[PDB]
RNA sequence: GUAUGUAUUUAUUUU
RNA sequence: ACGAAUCUCUUUGCCUUUUGGCUUAGAUCAAGUGUAGUAUCUGUUCUUUUCA
RNA sequence: UUUUAAGAACUAGAUACUAACAC
């Protein structure tokens, strides 16, 4: 009894969270292989964006969260951006296949 | 989840906000004029 | 650079006079956290305290005039109007409570800080309070209608002292992120920073004439001129820290309180530090409780007022014997900065 | 003995990567401008596409070897000491900080 | 180029200016001056307070207190006539209470300019 | 009254909403800014940098020191930098007399019986009995020495 | 795990919401800003990484390792000029710390480019730094 | 105050041709269609007899950054849509210049304040 | 109009200005439905 | 005896 | 010979997933009953390999 | 290039946590 008691430090709330979060992950996995088996039928069903809570709620994926233009500068990068775009279009364009 | 604060809320985070327009109580005009020393 | 060092063996500063202990006034039961004295008649302290009272002592006699109580939490700060018969005292409950002396009663509660308020000062010629504190913003309270007309933005930390000055830059303020901003109110924003201090800037003071601001630090006490925001001098200060307070004077004596219990007086022009004193802590105190929490100089220039964490006020006197006779202090050996 | 100031340390590391850089150049002997814009305040420097890649690769491999020192250090350090009571991982960690004390 | 690189900081700002001469003087800010800063402030404030009272909703606060358009070149002239409310309807039809975070926008930097062996024993 | 109620049904309530100190929520304030105003000083006696963990953990030493001084624990932490230990002694004196002082004032509010609140009673017996024993142990010790 | 762009997408959105929650509550805990920047690099998206650092600086500029890692974040993608502009703002922001000057140096030695390190030490001496 | 003080930024075409005009000033008008914050609205009929009343859709903070007539929403100088003007100016040069703008909510609100202008504006 | 604008349609003002809930209240719908010391004071006033 | 929280897609967005 | 470099190991330095508040220690700390869902504690008996 | 579980079958229930369910 005691040897079992010492080994859990949290309290009811934290454990409750452990559960809730795992349940979220089961939800994810399920919804995925939903979409996977629908792709094996070829019909492509888009994933939901989980709504909002507070009316102003942010969807982080969509736009740069708070975009700080890095600086001015003397050294005129301006070329490295093209190596970037080449690599980024390159990467994402890969993953699609 | 009780955490000792390490900080305080910068006035700035407030400062950007737009106003309200609510009128509270203690702001009703009183002692409407000052007094000066000789 | 050696030229710079030869010059510093020339000017050979400005004999000033020693100091000593005239009077000890007990009678607070807390720490004594602020002092400010009449702009006019020099009869009376006003003494903050950590039991939340404010007692008004009597300068000459040392007896107790009165008690202005009426705060919840401790009073950090006091300022006294020149032109008005007011007293703005501010504590940590997030409140600037105007006073009126004529009847010895409260009048206006100014209001609006997110959190406790560590400094008041009274804009000298415009009829405006300036306040600020752990919110890290420096508010200009308009006096009569209690609107926080201007909210000055600012630092990254608690704001330890605000100084108001009559002409441009009008508010001068220093923050435990280790800078001193210099503010231009009408435009609405910082007109300069003076960055040098390597830690919090825990006091300032205004040359009663020359129009400059001594800026303390923890361990090494610089000065600054306004307009350009020069560096000017560096008062030769080993690490004696920590610096609780700055007090300039009419004779350009300078005070600075230590928390190790050491008063450090300077010449102003030089940096020559010409007296240091252990402040004999007290009867039953605990050696940590020797410190100095506040200072000011009366309007004559000749008499010193400081509180001490051991629950008492001390008043120091300028000892006239002095001259050269055997006066001299540490005898001017500018060293390698 | 002892603790090194964050100054002298940065110098010493500067020396170590000096001599390492020297093994790069010299070993590359063993195995064998600045333009400004009058139009805008931008400046334009021309560098070999060489030695930029040696630079980056060097950095990556440094991050590697350090990362691996830390990892193997995890393994060994957490396997060795068997004395004090441990409820969980962080008892072993912190408690070995209290052993680091004296 | 040695100016191009580090361009901001420079040594004349670490150099204390009363070491050369003591007695170097900065004049107390006169009289015919302080009555200027006092002026531009005092006016500007009275316009602040005059505003913030005339925002709000005390019908009784009012007691306590332009052609302005050349547009383009003025080309079409103008006169700007405020619209009398309908006093019951909201005043400031669009005012509201929202919350923003704001861009801290600057070009330039504030060089922080100052001046582990025996000490970590102690501390 | 209703002027408000309607601007709240349009413009949404006030976004900031500071508050004030008051009767009940006092202590959390007084505490809160006490400890903040240790953490300056102890942050500035350290020579250079090392802060965050060192700081917070030294505060944990703060509290531990206080609730020692309740339980009367003579509180010698075996070794520790002398000046910091000075700070702890300093403040714990300060908060101490906040405590004793409040215990007097209230006890002599009950004695007149003018409307002291409910829990304020139970508490005040707490602060008292603590004080009573401290007096005790003193009195015995000096009966030894 | 991942199938196509759209699954990677949700795996991003979830992370970003989570982390920037944890940064939303603590402006401090710099290691969190670091780790989150690191994730942002492993997504091969720099622009967001640049921002996330910049904000991470506006929180605190006196914490160097964030300067450093915001250098190496620019170099490890083999893009230099940003790792220069960053250095002008760096040494100018903190002349009194060594590690910036030394690192900018080494960046110019492994490039062999001398004219810099000449003018560079010209400044870094001209300020009377030390021995 | 200052809300007034950057003044209207208005077309010289759509504004209509007449010699002198009257237009209201309403201190807190609509929010922007864009930044979603208050501003001062200017009504007017173009000429006096007109049927329809011009309204102005955006800030003077917002119609600065993009440099567009607050009623029109053309360019000020070229009388042209955004998604044209910065397309043309994308062409010459070669590839650049679009303005990626603001989904979510306080993303757009926030991004409104910073003054960098925007690609279409950058030259003009 | 004030009421139905708070989204309470289940409070009823009769023509003597009593306020009665017509649908026994889910607790949340009580909390959202407490009304104001004003609006109650003024209800009464009209009643007179 | 309960507050509290969660999901509730129907009307086919071009290869 | 020693200069230089890679790997491996030991030591030291730096601590890397390394205790995050307050109030009266926050207060309080056992005597019940039948059945039921679910966790788990022990015994016995037998047999020690590969390919399509 | 990684890996290997002793395996199978049989058995009762004691201490358990809790139950808007039964004085
Ligand atoms: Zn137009
Ligand atoms: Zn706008």
């Amino acid at each position: 009894e005691a040897r079992a008691r010492l080994l859990n430090t949290q309290g009811k709330k934290a454990t409750r969270k452990i559960r809730e979060r795992m349940l979220e992950e089961s939800k994810r996995i399920a919804e995925l292989q939903k979409r996977r088996e629908l792709k094996q039928a070829g019909i492509n069903v888009a994933i939901k964006k989980p709504k909002k809570k507070y009316g102003t709620d942010i969807d982080y994926n969509e736009d740069i969260v708070y975009e700080q233009a890095p600086m001015p500068g003397i050294y005129d990068t301006s070329t490295e951006d093209r190596q970037i775009k080449k690599k980024f279009e390159q990467f994402e364009r890969k993953v699609n296949r | 989840s009780h955490r000792p604060q390490l900080e305080a809320r910068s006035g700035a985070k407030a400062a950007a906000y737009t106003p309200t327009g609510i009128e509270h109580a203690r702001l009703l005009p009183g002692h409407t004029t000052l007094k000066y020393r000789k | 650079i050696v030229n710079r060092y030869e010059k510093l063996l020339s000017q050979r500063p400005e004999w000033h006079a020693p100091w000593k202990l005239s009077r000890v006034i007990n009678g607070h039961l807390g720490w004594v956290r602020c002092v400010a004295i009449d702009p006019v008649d020099n009869e009376w302290f006003i003494t903050g305290s950590n039991d939340t009272t404010m007692k008004v002592w009597d300068l000459a006699t040392g007896k107790l005039k009165t008690t202005l109580a009426g705060h919840v939490m401790t009073v950090r700060d006091v300022a006294v109007s020149d032109r008005h018969p007011y007293l703005f005292s501010v504590s940590e409950d997030k409140t600037v409570k105007c006073w009126d002396l004529e009847k010895n009663q409260i009048i206006r509660d100014y209001y609006g800080h997110l959190s406790g308020v560590r400094t008041v000062s009274i804009h000298p010629t415009l009829d405006l309070i300036a306040t600020a504190g752990r919110d890290s913003v420096i508010k200009l309270w308009d006096m009569r209608t209690r609107i926080p007309v201007i909210t000055l933005v600012g630092h990254k930390g608690p704001i330890n002292q605000v100084q108001c000055t009559p002409v441009d830059p009008q508010v001068v303020s220093s923050s435990t992120d280790a800078t001193v901003r210099l503010w231009d109110v009408v435009a609405g924003k910082t007109m300069k920073v003076l960055t040098h201090h390597k830690r919090s800037v825990r006091a300032t003071a205004l040359h009663p004439k020359e129009f400059s601001v001594a800026s303390a630090c923890t361990d090494d006490i610089r000065s600054w001129g306004l307009a350009e925001g020069s560096l000017l001098t560096n008062f030769e200060s080993e690490k004696t820290g920590i610096i609780n307070t700055l007090s300039i004077n009419q004779d350009d004596v300078l005070f600075a309180g230590g928390d190790n219990g050491v008063l450090s007086f300077y010449d102003y022009k030089s940096g020559h530090k010409y007296q240091s004193l252990a402040t004999r802590e007290m009867v039953g105190s605990l050696e940590g409780e020797r410190s100095v929490l506040c200072s000011t100089f009366d309007k004559t220039g000749l008499r010193l007022i400081t509180g001490e964490a051991d629950k008492s006020i001390k008043i120091w006197k300028q000892d006239e014997t002095a001259t050269k006779e055997s006066e001299p202090g540490l005898a001017w050996n500018p060293n390698l900065s | 003995r002892g603790g090194i100031s964050y100054d002298q340390l940065a110098k010493l590391s500067y020396e170590k990567t000096l001599r390492n850089l020297a093994t790069q150049t010299q070993n590359s002997s063993k195995q064998d401008k600045v333009q400004k814009d009058t139009k805008t305040g931008k400046i334009t420097i021309a560098d070999d596409d060489k030695l930029v890649n040696k630079l980056a690769v060097s950095l990556q491999s440094e991050s590697k070897k350090r990362y691996e020192a830390r990892k193997r250090q995890m393994q060994n350090a957490k396997t060795l000491y068997g004395v004090e009571s441990f409820i969980n991982d962080k008892n072993k960690q912190f408690n070995e900080k209290l052993s680091r004390e004296s | 180029l040695t100016d191009q690189i580090a361009k901001n900081v420079k040594l004349d700002d670490f150099i204390p200016k009363r070491q050369s001469n003591f007695e170097l003087s900065v004049p107390l800010p006169t009289k015919a001056e302080i009555q200027e800063c006092t002026a531009r402030t005092k006016s500007y404030i009275q316009r602040l307070v005059n505003a913030k009272l005339a925002n709000s909703n005390n019908r009784a606060s009012s007691r306590y207190v332009a052609p302005a358009n050349l547009l383009l070149n003025n080309s079409h002239h103008i006169e700007v006539v405020s619209k009398q409310m309908d006093p019951l309807l909201p005043r400031f039809v669009g005012k509201k209470a929202r919350k923003v975070v704001a861009p801290t926008e600057n070009d330039e930097v504030v060089p922080v300019l100052h001046m582990g062996e025996a000490d970590p024993n102690e501390w | 009254y209703i002027g408000n109620l309607i601007t709240r049904q349009f413009e949404g309530r006030s976004n900031e909403i500071v508050k004030t100190t008051t009767k009940q929520r006092l202590d959390a304030y007084y505490d809160l800014e006490l400890r903040n105003s240790v953490m300056d000083d102890i942050l500035e006696m350290m020579p250079e940098s090392i802060r965050q963990k060192k700081a917070r953990t030294i505060l944990q030493h703060l509290s531990e020191a206080w609730r020692c001084w309740k339980a009367n624990i003579p509180w010698d932490v075996p070794g520790m930098p002398a000046p910091i230990k000075k700070i702890i002694e300093r403040y714990i004196k300060s908060k101490a007399d906040a405590w004793v002082s409040a215990a007097h004032y209230n006890r002599e509010r009950i004695k007149r019986g003018a409307h002291v609140e409910k829990t304020m009673v139970k508490k005040n017996l707490g602060r008292l009995t603590r004080l009573w024993i401290k007096n005790e142990q003193e009195r015995q010790r000096q009966i030894q020495k | 795990d991942i199938l196509d762009l759209e699954e990677l997408r949700e795996y991003q959105r979830r992370k970003r919401t989570e982390y920037e929650g944890y940064l939303k509550r603590n402006r401090l805990d710099m290691g969190q800003w670091i780790r989150y920047a690191q994730f942002e690099i492993e997504q091969h998206d720099m622009r967001r990484a640049r921002s996330i650092f910049e904000r991470a600086l506006l929180v605190d500029s006196s914490f160097i390792p964030l300067w450093i890692r915001y250098i190496d974040a620019e170099l490890k993608v083999k893009c230099i000029n940003h790792a220069r502009n960053l250095m002008n703002r760096a040494i100018s922001t903190l002349p009194r710390v060594d590690k910036l000057w030394y690192k900018y140096l080494i960046v110019e030695e492994s490039l062999n480019n001398v004219e810099i390190v000449r003018s560079l030490y010209t400044k870094w001496c001209s300020l009377e730094p030390g021995v | 105050d200052e809300i007034n003080e950057p003044p209207p930024n208005i077309c010289e075409q759509c504004l209509g041709d007449e010699a002198n005009i009257r237009m209201t000033k309403i201190p807190q008008g609509s929010e922007c269609k864009i930044c979603t914050l208050p501003f001062t609205l200017y009504h007017f009929k173009t000429s006096k007899r007109s049927n329809n009343i011009i309204k102005t859709l955006i800030c003077v903070r917002c119609a600065t950054q993009r440099n567009i007539c607050q009623c029109c929403m053309l360019d000020s100088r070229w009388h042209i849509p955004i998604q044209l003007r910065d397309h043309l100016i994308s062409l010459v040069n070669e590839e650049n210049v679009m303005t990626e703008e603001a989904k979510n909510d306080m993303m757009k609100r926030f991004l409104s304040l910073k003054n960098v202008k925007l690609g279409g504006a950058q030259i003009t | 109009l004030l009421i139905h604008r708070k989204g309470l349609t289940y409070l009823h003002l009769d023509y003597n200005f009593n306020l009665k809930p017509t649908k026994t209240l889910t607790t949340k719908e009580r909390k959202k439905s407490r009304l104001g010391n004003s609006f109650h004071l003024m209800r009464e006033l009209l009643k007179m």
